[PDB]
DNA sequence: AAAAAAAAAAAAAAAAAAA
DNA sequence: TTTTTTTTTTTTTTTTTTT
């Protein structure tokens, strides 16, 4: 199961 | 060095799909397409706050070559004793725009501005207990003037404010509760986090009978404790050059707690 | 799309002719062409502010080719704790006048102007109980200056705001009261709003002593609720292709409120 | 019985 | 010596394209030849100037064996408190007349004597909110009375100047916004700017991970941001006898701002 | 992707 | 010989919780 | 019955400046 980076969630962001 | 590659890892944040994320992100997003408000409850460390993030996060502001962000998801958190003068300036902001000085019916004539042209569809309010009761009157009023979701998330206080006033209960009177982890959940959550975020060399077997004891007695189901409680476990495991969590360790760090 | 066509249709909104509306409309013109003041009170979820707009668009304003419009019926809803600068404002606004800047006698004059020449027989205020206590001086002077009756919509709270101050609550002693549905009444009701509103192709029958059990325990008389409930349940119904709502469906949306 | 649309009494209006 | 050479290169000024420029450019010419005002607004450090100068700069003066040039388009910047007087000076200065002693109407008269004949499809106001609000008057009549689309650049207080004036809203109605840049946008932007204007002898690989974090906290999405820190990091980067940007100098360099 | 050197543009003004 | 931008200015006001 | 203390509005006659 894929688990996602929280902090890259948000470097990501718009 | 390998010791600090991995220490800076196993300090960090991360979200792991759980069923009660995934049950809220289907949930919000029937009412957000139906345009409905609603409230979501729950005890204090069950991942609220993240489940709310994970579902804003695959909805991103979309942009084209003129016109502002359309932006289907805007969420704010209210700071203590919030007015209403409050609240406008964390939406402008929200959605980028500059707020100037003025008194309150200019905040809320710019504010209602901005929320049209760009598209919003739902506004997620956390704490949301923080609202001082006159707010409540300006956010029923956007919820209905304006085709916006309101989402209000909180603990169980939250619902003995809302109870104060018939006309809040009412527009709020659909609910999603979370709770806390047990059993088979319980369980299967140890394991996925071993395999899932903590991967150590060699690795534990968390969900041997010895192990889900300790665990389970130092954690009570709350999924902010599990976390917690292993990451530190791992850290302090890999400081002293194990390749795994052994059971002292775990008992020397969950009697800190 | 078929499909699409019927969601489009479902998820909007509707007025449909119930006892308590016509009763309002009569009641109120009776005082309208009395110039009496009164007001209309009930719980939260009744129908209120629907029966007022149904009404008023009964009543359009009327034009010739030199003089401004007339205008017989005024509606306003008043911000959180609104002043008696505000007051002015909205009813300049809504007889589509321009605004300026001056101080609370000048909006003051410019009222009284408007509201002259342009006819106006009566002005309906939503949501009383917003309104600051100071205001009350200059919405009784209006009605007794001029030739306006006026309205007061509210909530239970209104007549606990409206009895603290004698001179006011004599103004507006008169009054109407809306409440739940029940009997005879809730049931007929209900098959309304299936023939009149949800059409499927197919109908459910709702009628019958098996659903009208669900959709009483789920409504307990209020007709925001029912409205709700079989609106979700129709659409929510039709995305699973079916062509009338069963009990399973049913029980599921009511155990979402 | 007929019943009215709410956006039709609304586009309606003066 | 090669070190001076490219100092004060890169201590110089350039335009790179970029997609908000080309959709001015495209956006002003169709409102160009439409002959329609227009504002433009966005935050302060967005490139607005910038962008309308490399406009006007593609569509140079004309010029015949004997008639005044032809001049498309007309660029200009008022000072602060800007009065009627100061606009038709700035005007006939920048069509290259020489402006003489008079009063008000004669600098008008004048101006509109060298707006006609001297063809002039276009006037673009930089910084629009330093007008005094009676100049307004003058501008709107050019902009009716001659064949002259007239553009308004500014920041968001513009908008709360125009707002303040009915009959100036409306002709300036239409408007395109600047904003900042973010994700793949101001990613690939970084990747422009390292290729096209920096261009050192090894170069630094700006869209990493660890060198896009520290650029995105430092310059937050302004362009005005991003390069004055690209290129205090270059050439202080070179002073130091390094042929690219690494993370040490660029830290360095955001620390101060 | 060319880029324009600010002076040139001035300098090459009419 | 006439318009324009502050100037803070101190009251004035309910108005809420605890004990 | 008592004690803080807390945020919001409202007009308000003066003062200086300029073209
Ligand atoms: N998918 C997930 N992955 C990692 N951690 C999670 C996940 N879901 C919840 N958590 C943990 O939840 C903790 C944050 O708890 P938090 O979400 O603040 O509680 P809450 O749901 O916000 N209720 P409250 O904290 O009272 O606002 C962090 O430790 C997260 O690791
Ligand atoms: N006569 C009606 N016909 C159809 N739908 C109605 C009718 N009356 C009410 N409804 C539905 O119920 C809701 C009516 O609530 P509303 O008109 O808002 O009551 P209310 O008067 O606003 N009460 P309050 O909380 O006091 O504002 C609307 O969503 C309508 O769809
Ligand atoms: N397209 C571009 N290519 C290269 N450099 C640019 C570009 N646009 C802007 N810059 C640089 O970024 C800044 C642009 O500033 P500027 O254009 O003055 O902001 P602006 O758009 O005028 N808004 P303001 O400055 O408030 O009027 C200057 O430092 C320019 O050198
Ligand atoms: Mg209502």
């Amino acid at each position: 199961i894929e688990v996602w980076d929280y902090e890259q969630l948000r470097e990501e962001y718009g | 060095e390998w010791l600090q590659a991995e220490i800076a890892r196993l300090k960090g944040k991360s979200i792991v799909p759980l069923q009660q994320v995934k049950t809220l992100h289907d949930w919000l997003d029937g009412k957000r397409k139906a345009r409905k408000s609603c409230r979501v409850v729950g005890e204090s460390r069950t991942g609220k706050t993240v489940a709310c993030d994970a579902y804003r996060y695959r909805h991103k502001p979309q942009q084209e070559a003129g016109r502002p962000p359309t932006v289907p998801v805007v969420y704010i958190r209210p700071h203590q004793k919030c007015g209403p003068k409050d609240l406008f300036k964390k939406i402008t902001e929200y959605l980028k725009y500059r707020v100037t000085k003025g008194t309150v019916s200019d905040f809320r004539d710019r504010t209602i501005e901005v929320l049209k042209g760009c598209g919003v569809e739902m506004l997620i309010i956390d704490e949301a207990d923080r609202l001082k009761p006159e707010t409540f009157a300006d956010v029923r009023d956007i919820a209905e003037d304006l085709g916006i979701a309101v989402v209000l998330v909180g603990t169980d206080r939250l619902d003995a404010v809302i109870k104060r006033d018939e006309q809040v209960l009412e527009r709020f009177r659909a609910h999603l509760r979370f709770g806390k982890l047990s059993g088979e959940d319980f369980k299967n959550t140890v394991e996925m986090w071993e395999q899932m975020v903590l991967k150590l060399p060699v690795s534990s077997n968390l969900k041997s009978k010895e192990m889900l004891r300790i665990l389970t007695s130092a954690t009570e189901g709350y999924i902010g404790r599990l976390d917690e409680i292993l990451r530190e476990a791992a850290i302090r495991s890999l400081s002293r050059g194990l390749k795994k969590i052994d059971k002292a360790v775990l008992q020397e760090v969950a009697k800190e707690y």
